[PDB]
């Protein structure tokens, strides 16, 4: 039997999936790890790879691309778990190794190739701590292209009144995801800052992981593709939405919870997003 | 419990793997590039250890 995870629950997504909605046609680039494709609750459309001494996109040495990937697109049937967008066209584009670290050449050749690929939507379960002209102007390309960017908000927790968003996360451009658990409350580690826009769970997340496993992570990491399956809901249900209004959907039907320097907007519900007309819960 | 080791920037790698492995005997320590793009989920086990190109400390240390 199938179990689907708290997480999938708790932004509403069931509710999407009853309407008969679950990310089918839209093509969603985990730009990661890589993706294990012989995972049988996965199933992978395509992809490459930007690691020079890694060049199957299709073997994940990590884990962590192929579990962010189960969090977007785990297929609905009989065993594993469930996906945010179980139909979703899922895309593994490398630009991370086994050590889970990338240069950030390889991380702008995989927005690249999401760009001349036609992805609707990007998450980047990922980040640095600097930001670099090269990489804004590859996710504002992405942006200004129609691409839906997801990222994780970083795991740096507080610095006072700093912020301790990362990059890509902290440039307006991308949609920056920090994590609560299954009670609403934030993650004690989930990076914070003005920067923050949305929350979503990131604490014991059921997933894929490869060699036909599962199992329960915890970080933004996790927390950022319940946002881009939440997006890829939201374009089957109205595709022709573009990348601008999937966003505002998603920001203006939070739930919302403290503070927005610790909290963003709220926790996202996709059941709300998804209507034509929005508002908070 | 000790989590993070400011007091390590600007220290060899292999001074702040014995000083982490002193309050954290078992840290899964992994040393990286500075200025490298990484995963973002949080490993309590975990220390990365971010160094320059002459390898030493270049960003404090933390847990996650
Ligand atoms: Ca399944
Ligand atoms: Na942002």
């Amino acid at each position: 039997a199938q179990s689907v995870p708290y997480g999938v629950s708790q932004i509403k997504a069931p509710a999407l999936h009853s309407q008969g909605y679950t990310g089918s046609n839209v093509k969603v680039a985990v730009i990661d790890s890589g993706i294990d494709s012989s995972h049988p609750d996965l199933k992978v459309a395509g992809g490459a790879s930007m690691v020079p001494s890694e060049t199957n996109p299709f073997q994940d040495n990590n884990s962590h691309g192929t579990h962010v990937a189960g969090t977007v697109a785990a297929l609905n049937n009989s065993i594993g778990v469930l996906g945010v967008a179980p139909s979703a066209s899922l895309y593994a584009v490398k630009v991370l190794g086994a050590d889970g670290s990338g240069q950030y050449s390889w991380i702008i050749n995989g927005i690249e190739w999401a760009i001349a690929n036609n992805m609707d939507v990007i998450n980047m379960s990922l980040g640095g701590p600097s930001g670099s002209a090269a990489l804004k102007a590859a996710v504002d390309k992405a942006v200004a292209s129609g691409v839906v960017v997801v990222a994780a908000a970083g795991n740096e927790g507080t610095s006072g009144s700093s912020s301790t968003v990362g990059y890509p996360g902290k440039y307006p451009s991308v949609i920056a995801v920090g994590a609560v658990d299954s009670s609403n409350q934030r993650a004690s580690f989930s990076s914070v800052g003005p920067e923050l826009d949305v929350m979503a769970p990131g604490v014991s997340i059921q997933s894929t992981l490869p060699g036909n496993k599962y199992g329960a992570y915890n970080g933004t990491s996790m927390a950022s593709p319940h946002v881009a399956g939440a997006a890829a809901l939201i374009l089957s249900k109205h595709p022709n939405w573009t990348n601008t209004q999937v966003r505002s959907s998603l920001e203006n039907t939070t739930t919302k919870l403290g503070d927005s320097f610790y909290y963003g907007k709220g926790l996202i519900n996709v059941q709300a997003a998804a209507q034509h007309h929005h508002h908070h819960h | 419990m000790k989590t993070e080791w400011p007091e390590l920037v600007g220290k060899s790698v292999e001074e702040a793997k014995k000083v982490i492995l002193q309050d954290k005997p078992a840290a899964q320590i992994i040393v990286l590039p500075v200025g490298t793009i990484v995963t973002y989920e949080y490993r309590i086990d975990r220390v990365r250890l971010f160094v320059d190109r002459l390898d030493n400390i270049a960003q404090v240390p933390r847990v996650g």
